[PDB]
RNA sequence: UUCACUGGGCCAGCAUCAGUUUUGGUGGCAGGAUAAAUCCAUAGGAAUGUAGCUUGCCUCGGUAAGUAUUAUAGCCUGUG
RNA sequence: AUGGUGAAAACCAUCUAGUACUGGUUCCUGCCGAAGUUUCCCUCAGGAUAGCAG
RNA sequence: AGAACUGGCGAUGCGGGAUGAACCGAACGUAGAGUUAAGGUGCCGGAAUACACGCUCAUCAGACCAAAAGGUGUUAGUUCAUCUAGACAGCCGGACGGUGGCCAUGGAAGUCGGAAUCCGCUAAGGAGUGUGUAACAACUCACCGGCCGAAUGAACUA
RNA sequence: CGUGGAGGUCAGUGACGAAGCCUAGACCGUAAGGUCGGGUCGAACGGCCUCUAGUGCAGAUCUUGGUGGUAGUAGCAGCGAAACCACAGCCAAGGGACGGGCUUGGCAGAAUCAGCG
RNA sequence: GCAGUCGCGACAUUGCUAUACCGAAGCAGAAUUCGGUAACCCUACUGAU
RNA sequence: GGCAGCCGCGAAGCUACCAUCCGCUGGAUUAUGGCUGAACGCCUCUAAGUCAGAAUCCAUGCUAGAACGCGGUGAUUUCUUUGCUCCACACAAUAUAGAUGGAUACGAAUAAGGCGUCCUUGUGGCGUCGCUGAACCAUAGCAGGCUAGCAACGGUGCACUUGGCGGAAAGGCCUUGGGUGCUUGCUGGCGAAUUGCAAUGUCAUUUUGCGUGGGGAUAAAUCAUUUGUAUACGACUUAGA
């Protein structure tokens, strides 16, 4: 293969880190550069082709895509870096205080037995006229002007069986770090959710690791330009309708994805087979480069989403499809 | 003479810098380089590259990766030159290469001593006017130091108030030397002029 | 048989000594063209021409070019 | 070679410690100490002979 | 490749040469003090980043034989010349009449070509060194005339 | 210098301990070796003037016997080898002929299992 | 190669025997050509404690 | 077909030009074409400078991440018999790539620079400095003692005390107010000896442990099972007061 991913030890770890953000100014306002999620199996998804002096102008296609259950990911404390002849230095930390038992079981390596002490002490500092949160903010006001925000996800309404949270670092786009700093703590313990950040049609890129092969695979990879088809959030009825059939469905398929949990809630869908397995845990940074190529800037309107059953080979689309083709049955009188 | 000596890279000549204080880290004397992206080295800057790039593509052939290290970083680079010049692998080496420090610019508490500079090794005295010259801190960016604007900014950033530091000694000598002047003339300065003092 | 003194063992200093040897200070001698220089005196010579004189001339009487071998500078040669 | 053994590629005891070219050649100290070649028997075989060193 | 003589090796330690039996010195009892050979005095490396006169930017110089020659690289010498009757160069002006010489010929008039290279005037002009027009036309360098100022150009050695 | 035996001597040493051996103990000598300090040992041993030799080991793909890595491996939870072994395993350069321990450089991170490339 | 024209005789001299980027060629366009940037084993190998 | 298979279908693995989604942008450049330009009173892309630009180089991105490079953060053992952490007090060991006053702080250039003064506030006018640091504080008291006055009320050590500055390796500084030693700035009252003519003649710091006192916290990791998003053993990844 390329010698640029050799060599071909195995990852460090499962959750893949962004190892680079997008490129900042100073005048636009606060704005998150990436996410997470977790890979909840593919769909098919057949959509109209706008696309101008195309083979196929004006005609459907039909791809496939990958959906990332993307819960509401709420925020736990933001950290300065500041640059040195050496390199970027984790000058301060300082946390929300309101730190979950999912990321005390993730600092727990055997949480059954530990005594669960974790965050007692620095609660004071928060738990009181403090003060020291403000002097701390005010130092990094003073400070370097490049910030990062450290995020967790809510596994508990993930359905998964890992039950334990990733803590994740996603910078701000925001001049001014003052406004910055500001923002966070107004922000602080709250929960953002999909729809604040992306945007249908945005282009972006997703990180991952591969699937295992037997050492065969299991590495970081990867995926740019990457089309952003669907943000459908859990409050938001018929998430797998378009505008054409326009079915109260959602993209969960008969009988849920395989080897996954029957997605209800907040999800994306983009273009391509993003890389990881079900179940893996995924990044999606937004386009470091703002690249003003027609594919990027061409937009997609959905006609219909897959929502036939996976295992074995689909019979129906939805369950109100099979008992009405099949009128009656024992099983049923 | 000084338990510790802080060198100024500035205007200085590698090869001359470099002899020296490996002779003063043998002679048991610790010296500390500062400055060192402002380094010079004699003759043009394509031919320093050239000179380079011919040392770095002599890396190893039988092993890249076992092969030599190519720092970029002018102090690492004024270092390997100065090894050049030392008995490494023996005892007396290892222990005299713990007496040398070399950071780009002046980082603290450095930059609050005083630094001295040997004038045997300064380009305007050892270099003919009009002649070219290559500089250690573009020579490395150019083969990838991606730190140089962030040294030339904290270096400005520190000589802002360097500025107003000095101002204030400058007051506080000018005024020291106008109380001693209205106190001469007396008997104690006049004898001591006889003196020599 | 009490303790002390002495000869006796390990390391050095002080003063002067004999051999080898390194590096300073200072004095008296014979030779050079009886050193040459430098200095004093005398006749000339010259300008990279000092005083003074003449013709343009801007900066008020300011400067260039001629003259002038010493005058309100000095130099060289020959000689004692 | 002599004397015996078994048998559908021989063996056993003596002459035989039988015929040069490899290999090996054991304590210390002091003094001296070269040579690598002349001569014809022509030489290919081998000594003789002369010099150095006692 | 062959005759032949001298010195090391042989049978040979030591100093320097990154390292090399054949390179230079030096040939050897165990020790101390002092002075040296060859080689060195920026570091590894013990010794002056000594003094003095000049050369070189080499784009892998320099510390180590095919190459005579070229370089609008640099820096010194020899021979010719012209010079305050004006050194080279720079700017402006003349740069002729016969003549459009004869011929190949629709045209080669100075410039597609051949033989000639003719004479007059001068201060000097080639039957023309080139640009170029179908030929003429126009500019022109070399030859001369006016302003500026002084050493310059050529041929060689190194 | 050292050893086996032998001739004369020390009217020699020696159960109150002679040989041999051990001895990170001290001396003698340039040296073969000799002497003494301490532990086991148990019945013989040394200096001096001379004669004698089956008289002194670092190798001989040496001989007799024994012991190491290979190896707790192959093999048939247990039993359990053989071949091989001056000595180990990072490279570039020069060595004007050979570089693996010479020289100049880069560097080397304990130990350890697996697929063969 | 030999010979000859130019005391040793320097060049001339006659006899026989891939793509991409540049300047050009009489490059109208396309295409083409010339000159440049030049395309049961040591060390092991790799996964991993 | 209760024993060993065929027929047709057949997920899930195996696993693909037999399919599926994607596959970077910014500089320094050489070649090359020009600008300003004397050497060579004219020219000239080059010698001083200088514009653009190559499948060239470096950067952005991507993969690994020195297990021997680094920063921040939660928990940090109520029983490892008051155990453990931070300080003050007293004894030892431990050694020191090697104090024997002070590592005494503008920047840029070197065919140029500072310091003082003035107004014309600048590329301004005037004076002066260097020509090395041979430099500046401090340098007297038993290795620095016990005491009395004079003139100043300054200098310096002590814990303090109000604030700011310093994030590059900040971990240091300036001060605002009082108290408390010294003050050799100046003049006095006493000990010094015997170490015998010298033996570094001993005074510094890196850490650790046994003890006393004064503050503080009082939790984790590995194994077993389980689990899978991993498999070649290890490893990696989940859950149960």
């Amino acid at each position: 293969g390329h010698l640029g991913f050799l060599p071909r030890k195995r990852a460090a770890s499962i959750r893949a880190r962004v190892k680079a953000f997008p490129k900042d100014d100073r005048s636009k306002p606060v704005a998150l550069t990436s996410f997470l999620g977790y890979k909840a199996g593919m769909t098919t998804i057949v959509r109209d082709l706008d696309r101008p002096g195309s083979k196929f102008h004006k005609r459907e296609v039909v791809e496939a895509v990958t959906v990332v259950d993307t819960p509401p990911v709420v925020v736990v404390g933001v950290v300065g870096y500041v640059e040195t002849p050496r390199g970027l230095r984790s000058l301060t930390t300082v946390w929300a205080e309101h730190l979950s038992d999912e990321v005390k079981r993730r600092f727990y390596k055997n949480w059954y037995k530990s005594k669960k002490k974790a965050f007692t002490k620095y609660s004071a500092k928060y738990a009181q006229d403090g003060a020291g949160i403000e002097r701390e903010l005010a130092r990094i006001k003073k400070y370097a002007s490049v910030v990062r925000v450290l995020v967790h996800t809510q596994i508990r309404k993930t359905p998964l069986a890992q039950k334990k949270a990733h803590l994740a670092e996603i910078q701000l786009n925001g001049g001014s770090i003052s406004e910055k700093v500001d923002w966070a703590r107004e922000h602080f313990e709250k929960t953002v959710a999909v729809d604040s950040v992306f945007e249908q049609n945005e282009m972006i890129d997703a990180i991952a690791v591969t699937k295992g092969h037997g050492q065969r695979g299991y590495h970081s990879r990867t995926s740019i330009n990457h089309k952003i088809y669907r943000v459908g959030k859990g409050d938001d009825e018929a998430n797998g309708a378009t505008s054409f059939d326009r079915t109260k469905k959602t993209i969960t398929p008969m009988g849920g994805f395989v080897h996954y949990g029957e997605i209800k809630n907040d999800f994306i869908m983009v273009k391509g087979c993003i890389p990881g397995n079900r179940k893996r845990i995924v990044t999606l940074r937004k386009s470091l480069y703002t690249n003003t190529s027609r594919k990027a800037l061409e937009e997609v309107s959905l006609k219909w989403i897959d929502t036939a059953s996976k295992f074995g080979k689909g019979r129906f689309q939805t369950p109100a499809e099979k008992h009405a083709f099949m009128g009656t049955l024992k099983k049923d009188l | 003479v000084e338990p510790v000596v802080v060198i100024d890279g500035k205007g200085h000549l590698v090869g001359r810098l470099a002899s020296v204080v490996a002779k003063q880290l043998l002679n048991g004397q610790k010296i500390v380089v500062v400055r060192a992206e402002e380094l010079n080295i004699s003759g043009e800057f394509f031919r320093n590259k050239l000179k380079y790039h011919d040392f770095l593509r002599k890396a190893t052939a039988f092993n890249k990766t076992r092969g030599p290290f190519h720092f970029r970083a002018p102090s690492r680079i004024f270092y390997k030159a100065l090894r050049g010049m030392v008995s490494h692998k023996t005892a007396r080496g290892k222990a005299a290469l713990e007496r040398l420090k070399v950071f780009e610019g002046i980082p603290p508490p450095y930059d609050k001593k005083k630094r001295v500079v040997v004038p045997q090794a300064l380009r305007v005295l050892r270099l003919k006017p009009g002649r070219k010259y290559t500089t250690l801190g573009k020579l490395s960016t150019s083969v990838g130091w991606k730190y140089e604007d962030v040294v030339a900014k904290l270096e400005a950033k520190r000589k802002v108030s360097s500025a107003e530091y000095y101002a204030k000694k400058r007051a506080f000598t000018k005024k020291v030397a106008s109380a001693n002047a209205t106190a001469a003339e007396s008997d104690v300065a006049k004898q001591l002029a006889a003196l020599g003092y």
